[PDB]
């Protein structure tokens, strides 16, 4: 109840704070991800 | 019970201030330098403010705890 | 000089706390369950990742039980009218909060688990929405314990 | 540093057709560049090197078939750790054969 | 990297549960190589492993915050001793075995000088964890704390926009955004911050019967509705300052709103066009 | 057998550091103190002639209690001493315990392992460091513990107790001391603490030869 | 006796946590700290004579904690035996 | 002095503040969640940004909670009927205003996400309408706080 469920709840709500209340102030977050030709084909 | 609002504030203020101000001068050069110094400064700020607010919550208390007669009887013996 | 009829409200607080949270949990289990049953025919590997909403409805139920049992323990034969009304307030708060939160949990789980069946990426969105729902039951619990303990 | 994001910029390259493959293979070894598409106006299967991708797809299909045969069978597959760059020379066709 | 563990710890604040989270975090972190090699399809487990470092910092900060709350599985740690005391009530006050018999929950009060020897040096005093009035103190403290932390966090956020606008060389952004925006913040909610610190410095036990209330003062300040009755002003001349802050805040909205469209009309409909 | 190594006088400095703090722990962690007095109320039938109380070396004095006749109706009311000094007592006695254990380990190394001990004078260096650690701990603990013992004597004073009691404060009543506790063991403990401090300090100069840094 | 390695691992972790927590609880109960008062099976008659009685019941609960910590020690050894058996 | 039943309306206010606003938040959560799970199928890249409606809905619950706890700490055994009426008014205000808000957020978000799946530009207008929806809950909070404080 507490460690997994309540912990997960607090986890996501803190994420929510940083996302919504905090980052709206300074952060744009509309750019492309840089994913170069980095021999990722190892998978 | 010598719980002054003098010594704890100096000790913990200087503790977190050292962490957040002097440590960055001792961190070596490196790529992780940025996140490391940020960790030091932000940790100092946040923890110090947390403890400060917690103790000032008790400075000049406005109302007292309400306790069962059982615990009052026991504490009268137990505590100073 | 405590009216004997006053104690009724504390019993009703306990009842409400149990029953309304129970109905919310029941609906939440029900809709999520029908969703799970529908999904399982096509994507059985998702059963355990999809039962989570049922667990969350269970958490709504446990919230109801906690508040109800606390109210019961606080009850007494000459309970004052003030305290009894406090217990009724706690009971209604938690019970109806659980009802609403369970409705949300059930509908969200149904729609979501179905959504994941066709699009597994949605799982994260599900779990986020489900916890946001369960948070309503958390608020009910908060208020309920505050009133029940004052 | 992490203090703020990266300072990315645009660029372009001229090179002789033959050396294009080897040089971009070295850029794949490096890994610090991201390539654009200079002919989106028509499909990738209608560019200069259609058959080259067609045969790589088919060869990988056949390698998946033999790998499936391997998994059905009991022989392992060698995770030797080597990850060489594919030769540009027409030894490509030897590998094909 | 720090503040997310911080706030999650404000929420999850518990010494013991912080121990458990840190234990799980390390159990993952030390074996990360084995997990990375022998990865599996469990999506939830894999995502948590991905988050292990976040979980580690999260657990450490929950440890710190739980100690500050004086909470370890909802219980206290007792190490530094209680600031509250009991006997000085009997001595200076008027408790008697009769009172301990006839009032199940009695009370305690800081007014008489013998009871309280100053705030607990680190965290909240252990007595609250057993005191029935625990909620009255803890709710007010945690409410008003969450307030201070959130507003300071938001001011930090506002500040973070200046370093964007500087590099992007957006003087209009700076001038008619940040500055007005940050003034509106500091004036309205930063001022509530100032007051929440001030109260703890201004009033005490002997003030308890008459201490004012920040909700009422703040709402009156928004209303321009300062009464001459009820609880008294917090400090001398408060009317002028509070009216000034409200006027500044209400002007900030026009200040940010109107000028930038006007300035853009000027430079990109009169200039570049005349 | 390198028993001769401990037969050297430096070995004897360690033997001193090992008998001391042993007898200091013994003298401190076995003490019990007793207080007694007499209270004679206006109504002689309400007097308590041979009041008693007892306490121990952790000295949680505020926990020490007794009930005295309240000088009215023969009823007794309860009484507590002032303060505690565990913060000094337990720290000091635990220091006494630790120091001799380390000295024992060192002494075994002296019996058996000299050629490893002086390996690049590593043994001299580490022994000097541990000597310094115990010297600092002895210094601080001894100072705080003398302060304690003094405050404790003042707190337990039967005369101070009687004064703080209201019986003499209430009219028409006479009270006096009956017993004032002894403190020879604790006095010995603190004296041994200062002696340990000086012994460990001088061991720094002694091992300054063995490190070669003198 | 035998069981699946994951269940055995859960057993060992559970046993270790039990030992540590109940050692803490027993330590503080034997110290008679107020924080745990309500868990003491005290009786109304006890709050007349003195606090020694409540000390002894505190110690009863402390011993009981130490006993359960012992059962957890046995369980931990058992589960470790099974883990290494697998 | 004051009528003993006064506390009943105080606890009713305390409950109402949380329960009705919670029902509104629950409905908003549910509708927005179904919309999210629907839109995810075609445009799975938009789920996190598009959760903003559930994020906004939870705020109505926050409002309900704050008014609830404020009424709670204001409650006591001997309140006058006038004060109890103010508490009831504050509770009903925030709760039912939040219910109206929650219906607004639910409908607007449900429509908005589905539309955005076909037109990413809508997102901004969705946010605008959602703000105009939350402000209803906010106004309920304003009136409830004023009443409860008086």
């Amino acid at each position: 109840i507490l460690l997994i469920m309540e912990g997960l709840s607090a986890f996501l709500h803190a994420l929510r704070l940083h996302w919504v209340e905090f980052q709206n102030k300074f952060y744009t977050g509309t750019g492309f991800k840089f994913l170069p030709f980095s021999f990722e084909h190892i998978r | 019970t010598a719980h002054s609002f003098a010594l704890p504030v100096i000790i913990f203020t200087t503790f977190w201030g050292l962490i957040g101000i002097a440590g960055p001068w001792f961190v070596p050069k490196g790529p992780n330098r940025g996140v490391i110094i940020t960790m030091l400064v932000a940790t100092a700020v946040c923890c110090y403010l947390f403890w400060l607010i917690a103790i000032l919550a008790q400075l000049n208390p406005l109302f007292g705890p309400q306790l069962k007669n059982e615990t009052i009887w026991y504490v009268r013996f137990l505590w100073e | 000089n405590n009216p004997e009829y006053s104690s009724f409200f504390g019993v009703m607080g306990a009842s409400s706390a149990m029953v309304f949270s129970a109905m919310g949990a029941a609906y939440g289990t029900a809709k999520s369950g029908t969703g799970i049953a529908a999904m399982s025919v096509m994507r059985p590997e998702l059963i355990m990742k999809s039962i989570i909403p049922v667990v969350m409805a269970g958490i709504i139920a446990i919230y109801g039980l906690v508040v109800a049992v606390l109210i019961a323990n606080s009850l007494t034969d000459g309970i004052t009218l003030y305290r009894s009304f406090l217990q009724l307030g706690a009971g209604l708060s938690v019970g109806l909060s659980g009802l609403a939160a369970g409705f949300a949990i059930g509908i969200v789980g149904d729609a979501g688990v179905r959504g994941t069946a066709q699009q597994p990426r949605l799982f994260v969105g599900m779990i986020l929405i489900l916890i946001f729902a369960e948070v309503l039951g958390l608020y009910g619990l908060i208020v309920a314990l505050i009133l029940s303990t004052k | 540093e992490l203090f703020r994001s990266e300072e990315m910029t645009l660029a372009q390259l001229f090179l002789q057709s033959e050396a294009a493959y080897c040089c971009v293979s070295e850029l794949e070894e490096l890994g610090k560049v991201q390539f654009r598409d200079l002919n989106p106006d028509v499909n990738v299967f209608q560019r200069k090197f259609v058959n080259e991708v067609r045969r790589c797809e088919e060869m990988d299909r056949k390698l998946r078939f033999v790998e499936k045969e391997i998994r059905k069978a009991n022989i392992p597959i060698m995770d030797t750790g080597e990850n060489p760059e594919v030769p540009f020379p027409r030894d490509m066709i030897d590998l094909e054969a | 990297v720090i503040t997310f563990p911080f706030l999650f710890a404000v929420m999850f604040g518990d010494f013991g549960h912080g121990i458990l989270m840190t234990l799980f975090a390390v159990w993952m972190v030390l074996r990360e190589s084995r997990i990375l090699s022998q990865k599996n399809e469990n999506e939830m487990f894999s995502m948590v492993f991905s988050g292990r470092y976040i979980i580690l910092l999260m657990g450490l900060f929950s440890i710190y915050t739980g100690l500050i709350y004086n909470d370890c599985f909802s219980k206290s740690l007792n190490i530094f001793g209680s600031s509250w005391s009991v006997r000085p009530m009997f001595t200076i006050g008027n408790w008697t075995e009769e009172t301990l018999l006839g009032s199940s929950v009695l009370q305690l009060n800081p007014a008489i000088p013998g009871v309280f020897g100053g705030p607990y040096p680190f965290g909240i005093d252990p007595i609250w964890n057993i005191a029935t009035n625990k909620l009255t103190f803890l709710n007010s403290f945690k409410m008003k704390m969450s307030v201070i932390l959130g507003i300071i966090h938001m001011l930090f956020g506002v500040s973070l926009s200046l370093f964007n606008h500087i590099y992007f060389k957006k003087p209009l952004n700076i001038y008619f955004g940040f500055i007005p925006e940050i003034i509106f913040m500091s004036s309205l909610f930063g001022y509530l911050v100032i007051l929440i610190f001030y109260k703890w410095t201004a009033y005490d036990a002997h003030s308890s019967r008459n201490a004012p209330s920040l909700l009422i003062h703040f709402i009156n300040m928004f209303l321009f509705s300062y009464p001459e009755s009820g609880n008294a002003m917090l400090y001398s001349g408060q009317k002028g300052i509070q009216c000034f802050l409200i006027v500044v805040a209400m002007l900030c909205v026009p200040w940010m709103l109107l000028f930038k469209p006007l300035i853009l009309r000027h430079q990109y409909l009169r200039k570049k066009h005349l | 057998g390198q028993f001769r190594v401990v037969k050297e006088p430096l070995g004897f400095v360690k033997v001193l550091q090992w008998v001391f703090a042993i007898f200091a722990f013994a003298t401190c962690g076995s003490y019990t103190g007793e207080l007694r007095l007499s209270v004679e109320c206006a109504n002689k039938t309400e007097s308590a002639l041979n009041i008693e109380v007892e306490f121990e070396y952790p000295f949680r004095l505020h926990q020490v209690y007794f009930d005295a006749p309240s000088c009215v109706k023969g009823g007794t009311t309860k009484i507590f001493l002032v303060g505690d000094y565990s913060s000094s007592a337990e720290f000091f006695v635990t220091v006494a315990v630790f120091a001799f254990l380390y000295s024992m380990g060192a002494l075994a190394t002296y019996i058996f392992l000299q050629n490893k001990y002086r390996e690049n004078n590593k043994g001299p260096m580490m022994d000097f460091l541990a000597t310094a650690v115990f010297a600092f701990m002895w210094l601080v603990s001894s100072s705080a513990w003398a302060k304690g013992l003094s405050d404790v004597k003042m707190a337990t004073d039967p005369e101070n107790i009687i004064k703080e009691m209201p019986m003499c404060r209430q009219t028409g009543n006479t009270c006096k001391e009956l017993r004032d506790p002894v403190t020879s063991g604790l006095n010995t403990s603190v004296v041994f603490g200062f002696l340990n401090l000086v012994l460990w300090v001088g061991n720094l100069w002694f091992v300054f030869k063995e490190t070669g840094w003198a | 006796l035998c069981c699946g390695p994951k269940l055995a691992a859960c057993g060992i972790v559970l046993s270790a946590w039990g030992v540590i927590m109940l050692i803490m609880l027993g330590i503080f109960f034997n110290v008679h700290s107020a924080v745990l008062i309500e868990d003491v099976p005290f009786t109304e008659k006890d709050f007349e004579n003195g606090p020694q009685n409540i000390y002894n019941l505190y110690e009863q609960v402390s011993y009981n904690c130490f006993i359960a910590a012992g059962l957890y020690l046995l369980l931990g050894g058992f589960s470790f035996c099974q883990v290494r058996l697998n």
